[PDB]
């Protein structure tokens, strides 16, 4: 158990990947765990490839864009247009994905498993227990990604530098 | 004197309705008959989170007029609370302790709820008195003597800065009447 002061939440039976009972707010009752549990997944598959992208834009620049004084400030250099392009292939993928299906109601109209967007080209999840413990590696870092870019976000921001450079250059506020 | 059942610590007033004795640190004192009015295990969550903040609070007006740190500067704790408000590192101690505090109220609230013990935590990780029953009632009532002198220390410490503006070191060692008392005429 997480928190051993508090009580288990009555709704973390332990059927999902990475489920220690951690739920003091109680998000789990009141509405909907496959709904919390594809936006966790999908929140840490995001953090997971922005924090790759933090750490490629700092050494490797497309020919076609400028390269900023940061990877936070990478967002601003590329034009406006082209930006709503990238928008709106995020819109596309999360339609056809989903099944044109968008909201807290629609969804899990099949009771599809939460997160499983039917993407596995390579065919990495066959065996079952494999499976479980990808989950619960996926999951884990997700939750450490989301922190993480979290962290660097804001270092970029502040200190104006990237994070591989701010590591080689540490210095006070 | 007069024949009658009063309390152990205070022998003019009885027993408190609340206070059975099955609390540790229950002398019987509670003279404006506060567990009358709330409940008895709001009331020593309160007392523990006071004392230990305050046995905290006590460690830090020591250590910081012994040993400050080499970032931040050299100044005394009541004004380094304003220096620390505005340096920014104390908004951010606020934000941890309210973090903190967000659980600690659903432990309260489950505390009322009686099923967890008013101030448990369970924050043992050195195991000092989990696996043994004896020791932990021995270890709550020296933690709570402790808090309450905490909080009486801390309150000494700091009412002792305001009039003598001197450090608790200090004042031990060049310890000087208020107000210029050695040699003052119609004070
Ligand atoms: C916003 C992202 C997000 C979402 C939707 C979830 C969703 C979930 N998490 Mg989760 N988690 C996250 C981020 C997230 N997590 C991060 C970043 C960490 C690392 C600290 C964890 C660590 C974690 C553990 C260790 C456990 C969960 C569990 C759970 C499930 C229980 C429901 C719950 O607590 O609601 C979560 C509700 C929110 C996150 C909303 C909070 C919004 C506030 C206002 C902002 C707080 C910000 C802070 C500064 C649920 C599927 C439990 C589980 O697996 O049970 C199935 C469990 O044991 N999570
Ligand atoms: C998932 C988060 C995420 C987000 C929001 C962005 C967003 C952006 N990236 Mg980026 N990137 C990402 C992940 C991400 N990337 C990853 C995982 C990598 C490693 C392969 C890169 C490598 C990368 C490079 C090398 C460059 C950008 C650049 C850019 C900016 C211009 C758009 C562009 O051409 O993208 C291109 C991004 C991709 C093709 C990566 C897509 C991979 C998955 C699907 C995401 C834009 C702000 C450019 C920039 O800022 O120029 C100044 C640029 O030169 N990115
Ligand atoms: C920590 C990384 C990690 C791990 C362990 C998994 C694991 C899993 N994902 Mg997943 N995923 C990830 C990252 C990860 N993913 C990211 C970043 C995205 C966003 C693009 C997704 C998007 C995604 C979707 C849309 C779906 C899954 C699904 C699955 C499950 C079956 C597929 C499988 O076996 O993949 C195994 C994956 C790996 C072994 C990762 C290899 C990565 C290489 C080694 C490094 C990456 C290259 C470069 C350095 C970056 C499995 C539990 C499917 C599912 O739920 O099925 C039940 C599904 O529908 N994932
Ligand atoms: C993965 C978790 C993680 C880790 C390892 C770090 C680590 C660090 N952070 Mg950080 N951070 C995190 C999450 C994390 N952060 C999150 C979630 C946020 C969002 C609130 C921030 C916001 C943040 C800021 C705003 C700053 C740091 C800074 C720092 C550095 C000094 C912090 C310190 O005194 O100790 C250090 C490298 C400081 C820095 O840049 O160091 C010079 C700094 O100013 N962090
Ligand atoms: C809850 C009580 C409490 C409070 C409100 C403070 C508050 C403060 N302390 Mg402090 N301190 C405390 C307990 C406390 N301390 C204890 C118990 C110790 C002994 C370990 C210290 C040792 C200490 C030193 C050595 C220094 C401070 C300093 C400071 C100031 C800068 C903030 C900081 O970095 O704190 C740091 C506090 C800690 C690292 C203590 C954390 C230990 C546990 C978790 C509490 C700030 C006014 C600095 C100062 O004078 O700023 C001008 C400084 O140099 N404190
Ligand atoms: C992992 C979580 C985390 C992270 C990322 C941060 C991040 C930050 N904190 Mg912080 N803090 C945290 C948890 C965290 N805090 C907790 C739990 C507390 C206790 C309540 C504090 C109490 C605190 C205070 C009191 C202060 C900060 C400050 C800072 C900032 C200065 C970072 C820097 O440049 O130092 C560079 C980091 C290093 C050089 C690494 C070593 C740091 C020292 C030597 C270790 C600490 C020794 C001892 C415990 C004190 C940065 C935004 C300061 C601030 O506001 O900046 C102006 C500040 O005064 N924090
Ligand atoms: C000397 C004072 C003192 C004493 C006797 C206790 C005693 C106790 N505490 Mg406690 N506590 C204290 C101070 C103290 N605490 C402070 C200052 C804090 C704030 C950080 C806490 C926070 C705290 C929590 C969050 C919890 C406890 C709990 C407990 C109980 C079980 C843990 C245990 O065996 O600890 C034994 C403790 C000692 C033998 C004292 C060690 C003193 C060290 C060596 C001083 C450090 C050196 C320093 C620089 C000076 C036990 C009755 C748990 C509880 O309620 O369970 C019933 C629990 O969940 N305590
Ligand atoms: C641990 C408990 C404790 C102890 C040992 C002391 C001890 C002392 N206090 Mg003190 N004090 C305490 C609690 C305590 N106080 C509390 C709880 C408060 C808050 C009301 C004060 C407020 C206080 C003031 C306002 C003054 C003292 C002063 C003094 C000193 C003069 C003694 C005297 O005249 O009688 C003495 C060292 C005086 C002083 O500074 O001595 C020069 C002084 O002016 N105390
Ligand atoms: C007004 C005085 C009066 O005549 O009414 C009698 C009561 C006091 O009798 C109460 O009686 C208590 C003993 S018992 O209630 O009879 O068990 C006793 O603790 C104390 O005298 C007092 O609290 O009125 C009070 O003075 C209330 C106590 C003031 C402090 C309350 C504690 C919680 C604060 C909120
Ligand atoms: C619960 C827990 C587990 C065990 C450890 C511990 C005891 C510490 C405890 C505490 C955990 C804590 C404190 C977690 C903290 C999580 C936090 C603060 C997450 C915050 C993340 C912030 C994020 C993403 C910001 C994202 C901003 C983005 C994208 C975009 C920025 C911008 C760009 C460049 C485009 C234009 C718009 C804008 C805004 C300028």
């Amino acid at each position: 158990l997480a928190v051993p002061f508090l009580e288990r939440p009555p709704m973390l039976d332990g059927s999902y990947a990475g489920d220690i009972g951690f739920d003091p707010v109680g998000f789990s009752n009141y509405f909907d765990l496959r709904w919390l549990r594809e936006a966790e997944l999908k929140h840490g598959r995001v953090c997971m490839l922005g924090v790759v992208g933090f750490l490629v834009q700092e050494f490797v620049t497309l020919p076609m864009f400028s390269n900023g004084v940061t990877p936070v400030d990478d967002f601003f250099v590329v034009p406006a247009t082209g930006l709503w392009q990238i928008f709106f292939t995020i819109g596309f993928v999360e339609a056809f994905s989903n099944g044109f299906k968008l909201t807290p109601s629609d969804m899990f109209a099949d009771d599809r498993a939460p997160g499983d967007l039917g993407f596995d080209p390579l065919g990495c999840g066959k065996d079952p227990a494999a499976l479980a413990r990808r989950q619960l590696v996926e999951v884990k870092n997700g939750r450490l990604a989301m922190i993480a870019f979290g962290g660097m976000l804001h270092q970029q921001l502040l200190t104006k530098q990237g994070v591989i450079e701010q590591l080689t250059n540490f210095k006070a506020i | 004197v007069f024949p009658g059942q009063f309390s152990d610590s205070v022998p003019f007033l009885k027993q408190p309705t609340n206070l059975d004795g099955s609390y540790v640190g229950d002398v019987g004192f509670d003279p404006l008959g506060f567990s009358d009015v709330f409940d008895i295990r709001v009331l020593r969550e309160a007392e523990l989170k006071h004392g230990r903040i305050a046995m905290l609070a006590t460690l830090g007006m020591v250590v910081q007029e012994a040993y400050t740190f080499p970032f931040f500067d050299k100044v005394l704790p009541i004004p380094a609370h304003d220096v620390i408000v505005k340096s920014g590192g104390m908004s951010q101690i606020l934000l941890w302790t309210s973090f903190a505090e967000i659980f600690g109220g659903i432990a309260l609230f489950q505390t009322i709820q009686g099923k967890r013990a008013p101030g448990d935590y369970s924050f043992d990780p050195l195991n000092l008195s989990a696996n043994d029953l004896e020791k932990r009632e021995r270890y709550a009532l020296a933690e709570i003597k402790h808090s309450r002198l905490a909080m009486l220390a801390f309150s000494g410490m700091v009412h002792q800065y305001f009039i003598t503006n001197q450090g608790v070191i200090e004042q031990i060692n060049n310890f000087r009447p208020i107000n210029g008392f050695p040699d003052a005429t119609f004070s």
